[PDB]
RNA sequence: AGUCGUAAAGUGUACUGGAAAGUGCACUU
RNA sequence: AUAGGUUUGGUCCUAGCCUUUCUAUUAGCUCUUAGUAAGAUUACACAUGCAAGCAUCCCCGUUCCAGUGAGUUCACCCUCUAAAUCACCACGAUCAAAAGGGACAAGCAUCAAGCACGCAGCAAUGCAGCUCAAAACGCUUAGCCUAGCCACACCCCCACGGGAAACAGCAGUGAUUAACCUUUAGCAAUAAACGAAAGUUUAACUAAGCUAUACUAACCCCAGGGUUGGUCAAUUUCGUGCCAGCCACCGCGGUCACACGAUUAACCCAAGUCAAUAGAAGCCGGCGUAAAGAGUGUUUUAGAUCAAAUAAAGCUAAAAAAAUAGACUACGAAAGUGGCUUUAACAUAUCUGAACACACAAUAGCUAAGACCCAAACUGGGAUUAGAUACCCCACUAUGCUUAGCAACAGUUAAAUCAACAAAACUGCUCGCCAGAACACUACGAGCCACAGCUUAAAACUCAAA
């Protein structure tokens, strides 16, 4: 398996906690949306493996954060929402 | 309901962990003398034990050092000694030192008990033979110390019922139409008081598992 | 319905029963976002003051201050408490008089 | 609101570009 | 419920909302003493100290007690039968696992199909079966049936393994919530563990600490809280003037306010009072006009007692559709059927029971083709007052045509019949339907469209009415 090369990256201004700024896209496993706070630029460091690419995206569901529940323990993760069918 | 089969695999791998890693006495009753304590659990032993720890010997401590590791031979305790003046002693038959011992001073051994002068039908297993309690018997002093004159153990063959019982057992005969001026009593003859110290049966002890 | 058919039906069932303004709790607290007044229905007429706050449960609710004359500002602390006040509609919280920032009416 | 002014016939539906309502079709008294 | 208030110009009915009663939590203000009972909001995170030893070594115990309510028909009965206690030689009793049989919460059908859920045979294999509208399958909610029981023991259902470093044991702390008890003492009693035993250990427990949360009993002196328009017990004087303000519902406030502020007095309860919240508290009542019963027949697991039609061929008289009879009221399940002849032909020996089965029938609106005498919305043309006739005349479309498609049943008139109005009231028996306005309103959106328009909704929310 190749090793994960790394990517730096900055966020713009957060646009509020239910709005997301950027989907971090890991090719076609999947995205991660990040909502900074009002007026916060974030520095992150994304690592894929070096014969594939990550992408920055704006948002393709930019109001995904809402759908959640409340943070378990003190656990970082917050409690899962079956979203509504289609 | 799901089944559970992370229950079962733990339960399995567990019981083959303990049947491959079973402690051997020379682990299991080793205790070191200075601070009278189990080096394998790290638990002291009780106080009341500690002059004997010191001063006494297991029984293959002295067993290692016979022919044919002393079959035949007669071993006392020191409590027996102190406590009894009637001979107490097992006359081994079978004896399986613990061979990883550096000195062979562990292992299991049977025999015939002879308690208070009086010897039992069967051999069995010794209990406490971990203990540091054991003597040998000399074989020039055996005659002298075997030797044992039954007296005479007449005790009492019937007690009388408690006060409330008597009187209700004697109650319920006369509303039954008896007139017997007999007293009530209770039969005890049958109920041998067993010393407290007598040796139990060492095959239906357990044993301490391996941690 | 015959007797079959409330055999068939089984016991009346009641609807569960509506939460109201406090989500079934005595009294809420409070963050006050905004002071200002509101005018009645009109069989009557006044100034009534009010105060938009957002509660423990994140909602925002406007909520009625009784009593002549209240100190209330931006980002004070108060407790509120149930009760429709009748000649506003849509206020249905009430402001608890001397407790956390909110004192109680001034004597006279 | 006054401190404002003044004394054969129907019901539906469809179309309506000479529509302050008309015509067409079906019904009611 | 022994009920009461509130819709109207007024009466009656229906119906929602609220008042009066009893608890619990929290909040405001106010609180004297004694005894007892009960006692974080959070399965969120935890500094610190304790909560398991005993015992001549082996073993035994730390698998109990104590805690929590996250998850959730493992708890109950019967059968069989381990481990444990006592017989301790077992006969067997007691206690109770695993296994087999039975029973066992609530909502939603806008969750209607599940998809191998069965049987027979020693097996090989064979059959195609099993559950389900009398609710299967599925989603959501919740500890329960309380001398107590079930489940869990930081998370990954489980715990080899991993995350990671654990008070849901006691005391205590942080965060959070409207919610907020001591970082006390002793094993003296009981219970448990161990010991042959004197005994030892125990944050179980016992005895104390704190708290108007409750109960009980006081108190020589010492009372507060709320209310006073009606429901509902109880206002004097001023101040203010639709302002300030007040109310549970109805409602009050515009210069005489018993309804707001103060003050006086009264009323209720009282070491409390009572503001908010949450419970307790409710369908054997109705369906013509208030919410709720017809298109027709047959069948259907069950339940009940009540065991001049229609289709075909032919034929026609007056002027294709059928004057007289017909003042008839027959046939047909209904819609419908009334020119003549002929041929077929008009189910069923109790009743109720279909959205989902089969037959029909009618009503809209579009789609394909076809006929076109006649009539005819629209569309043209002609004539007319002084905004002609909207209205008369002519022509001709869509269309009118033809195909093929998209409360029941049986018995009663005895009773006060009898809210009214309709249509005199009744019983029995069954099915379907009904639990304020609200068959409300609304486009977050979706489809067609393709920047700007059309079609398509429930619920909240509000009110004391409708
Ligand atoms: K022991
Ligand atoms: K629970
Ligand atoms: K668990
Ligand atoms: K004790
Ligand atoms: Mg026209
Ligand atoms: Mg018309
Ligand atoms: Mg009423
Ligand atoms: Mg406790
Ligand atoms: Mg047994
Ligand atoms: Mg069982
Ligand atoms: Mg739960
Ligand atoms: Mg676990
Ligand atoms: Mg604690
Ligand atoms: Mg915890
Ligand atoms: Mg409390
Ligand atoms: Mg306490
Ligand atoms: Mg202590
Ligand atoms: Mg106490
Ligand atoms: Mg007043
Ligand atoms: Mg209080
Ligand atoms: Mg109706
Ligand atoms: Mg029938
Ligand atoms: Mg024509
Ligand atoms: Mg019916």
């Amino acid at each position: 398996f190749p090793p994960l090369v790394a990517e730096d990256i900055m966020l713009k201004e957060g646009l509020g906690a239910s709005e997301a700024v950027a989907d971090i896209k890991f090719s076609s496993a999947g995205w991660v949306s990040v909502t900074p706070n009002f007026k916060d630029r974030l520095h992150l460091r994304g690592y894929t493996p070096e014969g594939t690419v990550l992408t920055v995206r704006p948002p393709l569901l930019p109001y995904i954060v809402n759908i959640k529940g409340q943070r378990i323990k003190k656990s970082v993760a917050y409690k899962t929402k079956k979203p509504p069918s289609l | 309901v799901r089944p559970r089969l992370i229950a079962e695999l733990a339960r399995r791998v567990r019981a083959l962990r303990e049947q491959l890693n079973r402690p051997r006495d020379s682990q299991l009753y080793a205790v070191d003398y200075e601070t009278l304590t189990r080096p394998f659990s790290g638990r002291r032993l009780p106080v009341r034990a500690w002059a004997d720890v010191r001063r006494e010997s297991r029984l293959l401590q002295l067993l290692g050092r016979l022919p044919l590791f002393g079959l035949g031979r007669l071993v006392t305790r020191k409590s027996w000694l102190w406590q009894h003046d009637e001979p107490c002693y097992w006359r081994l038959t079978r004896v399986r030192p613990d061979y990883t011992a550096q000195n062979l001073d562990h292992g299991k051994a049977w025999g015939i008990l002879t308690f208070k002068g009086k010897t039992e039908s069967e051999a069995r297993e010794i209990e406490h033979v971990m203990y540091h309690d054991w003597r040998l018997v000399p074989k020039h002093e055996e005659e002298a110390f075997t030797a044992f004159t039954p007296a005479p153990e007449d005790s009492l063959a019937s007690v009388p019922y408690p006060p409330l019982l008597r009187a209700m057992i004697i109650a319920e005969r006369q509303k039954n139409g008896d007139t017997s001026t007999e007293e009530p009593m209770l039969n005890v003859q049958r109920i041998r008081m067993e010393p407290w110290d007598y040796p139990a049966k060492q095959e239906d002890k357990g044993r301490a598992k391996g941690t | 319905a015959t007797l079959n058919q409330m055999h068939r039906l089984g016991p009346p069932k009641r609807p569960p029963r509506k939460l109201g303004p406090t989500e079934g709790r005595p009294q809420l607290k409070g963050v006050v976002l905004c002071t200002f007044t509101r005018k009645p229905k009109k069989p009557n007429s006044a100034n009534r003051k009010c105060c938009r706050v957002r509660l423990s449960t994140g909602r925002e609710a406007v909520c009625f201050i009784p009593g002549e004359g209240h100190t209330l500002q931006e980002h004070q602390i108060v407790l509120v408490e149930g009760g429709r006040t009748q000649d506003l509609p849509g206020v249905k919280l009430t402001v608890v008089r001397g407790k956390y920032d909110c004192g109680h009416v001034q004597k006279k």
